């Protein structure tokens, strides 16, 4: 059958840059579309016929066409250009996706605004206590996020979750929740999470039962 | 001596199951008889004992009126029947002899797995501070916690808040339930007029809560 | 004006049916090619049924064929896609699109489908060692224990001979909420062409024993 | 009754002296008990009555109480003590146990062995080809796999696993696995695992069909 090969399968690139990215016919036909999808988001359509715009697709956006080449070029990345790419191939009724493009604004270092919640009283009464430590609106998304309890270093009790890149300022939050038992949270006192970014790391912490 | 458990496997929350604790080398009754259990990757944790000849039954406080430790006499068997499972109760279930000291030999253990069922979560406060320490932004949002399945949606005040908003992916806990935390930054000057609730729907449980998140004093 | 929506989408058993629904406004389906189109989570888009005008042809994925089956109701203005035999690759968001300008130019939001877990055997594969070392003198076999669900799987080597420089690694736990693991050995590669190597794997929850001899390529 | 166990965790060197602190809240009784736990095993009992050692256990282990503190001492680490160490603690039928100490042993760097399995022929005939990198035998357990496909590094399409340390050797080892489509694994060629550790890279690779 037919099989497209998209490349990359990522990228990051600054606001204004030009992007291309390539998608390489197995045998064929200018029956080709490209699609952008957002996060949780059904994709739109932006080419077709290898090169023919879209209705409404702004003309950053623009196709190309080189023997079994394919090509999908991006002139001047803007922030809300996130989302994965997708190119498609039809033949006599049977279509193909290449594996798509995740593109990635390259923006400016921002250092997370870090917050730490201690569990609430409701989920007490149940006999289980979660912390919860926010990562808000930072770049880059590498980081190492560590938990203290009483300053030991806890293992195995936390999972970290991470946003999208924001649409408008190409940051990413992320959250990290301890899970205790709720005897071992109501015998212990320092609560502290520790959040380590290139040269820096930033300990946000609370004393439990106090303010 | 030699301790044999049987009677682990799949069995599904609020289901039933018995394990046996088989004896061989020593009459059982004559000895202080423990369940110790433990769920996978942490450590042990007692659940019950039976005392000599008067059969008086001990239980920690997380299984008390749910499993009930048991013995037969006349077979040199050694019972726990449990009865309203839950997902905490995924574990390797041991049977040990309490002899002088404390617990000399132990059984291989048998494994207990408690699945998932169609389950709707519970939602609790991620509450600000009155007081900011973040130089006048508050944080605030919503745990969703021990959903199953997939997925969850949260909107804010109906959809009219919007701005700041961010609802994480769900993760997948060791109990095989999901759970995710959305929140929202908002000036701290807010905290003592603006009502912020978050609403969460679970379509697979037919299940919506709407969680009022107040200020902590 | 135009408007996809997909619904009917959510749990479903292995080897269960579901059927999903795609109601269109603001266009007559009879005068336009439909689709269907899957989106494993975190994954890439995959093409799987499409319905023609008025000659009502259907066209599948490799993958779907002789399972699914799509449809359309030009009297309700809906096109269906009918769901068998469902697997664990089958877990998606299904969209629905219809073909304009000979690509997909509108589409629904999605529905999802999830295909839960049943008591299942693993698959077994050989991890072969290459007939000529490539590290010295010292042979690596193995066998993958394959998408097998729930824990635990026991692996032992010629019926527990083979003991020295064995490693059964624990279980991962796949997307799909199966399990997989693989259980190695090193041996001196002089011994390939003479010695037998077997993994016995055994699965008590499905009743199952596998076992494998792993031959040099 | 309460017991807290301190550390979690330690890596110390075969010879070490190493010293597991329990810390009862109401405990005048000298009912304290320590128990080891090997992968996969039942816990063993070591000492009771917070120091009388059991019979069979090496005369290593020992045990003491300093307040309200119940210690375990191993004088000489070996090898073969990698596990978890738990105190328990016994009263009128109630028993707590402290939440464990898992005693890792520090030793000389290894270098892993590394090993890459092309999918075999029969897996393929389903349509799913998982490609797997062996570790073998390597200190320490900290080490960073990346595959490539093409040249091109992978995300998202694999998952890792280890072993617990060798109860002889002390050594640790390591499987990742790549997971593909039949189609994708049949029109790409180079399948490569870069192991990385400290200031040195090992990449095993294959030529698919060669
Ligand atoms: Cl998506
Ligand atoms: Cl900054
Ligand atoms: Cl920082
Ligand atoms: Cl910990
Ligand atoms: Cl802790
Ligand atoms: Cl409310
Ligand atoms: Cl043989
Ligand atoms: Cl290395
Ligand atoms: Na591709
Ligand atoms: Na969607
Ligand atoms: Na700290
Ligand atoms: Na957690
Ligand atoms: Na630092
Ligand atoms: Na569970
Ligand atoms: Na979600
Ligand atoms: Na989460
Ligand atoms: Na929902
Ligand atoms: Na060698
Ligand atoms: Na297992
Ligand atoms: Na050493
Ligand atoms: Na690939
Ligand atoms: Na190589």
């Amino acid at each position: 059958d037919i099989q497209m090969t998209q490349s990359p399968s990522s990228l990051s690139a600054s606001v204004g840059d030009r992007v291309t990215i390539t998608c390489r016919a197995s045998q064929v036909s200018s029956a080709v579309a490209w699609y952008q999808q957002k996060p949780g988001k059904a994709p739109k359509l932006l080419i077709y016929s290898a090169s023919s715009l879209y209705s409404g697709v702004p003309s950053r956006f623009s196709g190309s066409r080189s023997g079994t080449d394919f090509t999908l070029t991006i002139s001047s990345l803007q922030p809300e250009d996130f989302a994965t790419y997708y190119c498609q191939q039809s033949s006599y009724s049977l279509i193909t996706f290449g594996q798509g493009t995740k593109v990635e604004i390259k923006r400016t270092v921002a250092a997370p605004s870090v917050f730490i919640f201690p569990p609430s009283d409701e989920q007490l009464k149940s006999g289980t206590a979660s912390v919860v430590c926010l990562l808000n609106n930072f770049y880059p998304r590498e980081a190492k996020v560590s938990w203290y309890v009483d300053n030991a270093l806890q293992s195995g009790n936390s999972q970290e979750s991470v946003t999208e890149q924001d649409s408008k300022d190409s940051t990413y939050s992320l959250s990290s929740t301890l899970t205790l038992s709720k005897a071992d949270y109501e015998k212990h006192k320092v609560y502290a999470c520790e959040v380590t970014q290139g040269t820096t790391s930033v300990t946000k912490s609370f004393n439990r039962g106090e303010c | 001596v030699q301790l044999v458990e049987s009677g682990g496997g799949l069995v599904q929350p609020g289901g039933s199951l018995r394990l046996s604790c088989a004896a061989s080398g020593f009459n059982l009754r004559s000895y202080y008889m423990h369940w110790v259990r433990q769920a996978p990757g942490k450590g042990l944790e007692w659940v019950a004992s039976i005392s000599p000849y008067y059969s008086y039954t001990y239980y920690a406080d997380s299984v008390k009126g749910r499993f009930t430790i048991s013995a037969d006499t006349s077979k040199n068997t050694a019972y726990l029947q449990m009865n309203s499972l839950r997902a905490e109760d995924t574990a390797v279930y041991y049977c040990a002899r309490h002899g002088y000291g404390a617990m000399d030999y132990w059984g291989q253990g048998t494994l207990v797995t408690v699945f998932n069922q169609i389950q709707g979560p519970s939602v609790f406060p991620l509450a600000p501070s009155s007081k900011s320490t973040s130089g006048g932004t508050a944080a605030l949002g919503c745990l969703v916690k021990d959903y199953w399945p997939e997925p969850v949606t949260v909107s804010w005040n109906s959809g009219a808040l919007t701005s700041g908003v961010h609802t994480f992916p769900a993760v997948l806990q060791s109990s095989g339930l999901y759970s995710l935390s959305s929140v929202v930054t908002v000036p701290s000057s807010s905290l003592g007029t603006q009502t912020y609730i978050c609403n969460v729907n679970h379509k697979p449980s037919n299940t919506k809560v709407d969680k009022k998140v107040e200020p902590k004093s």
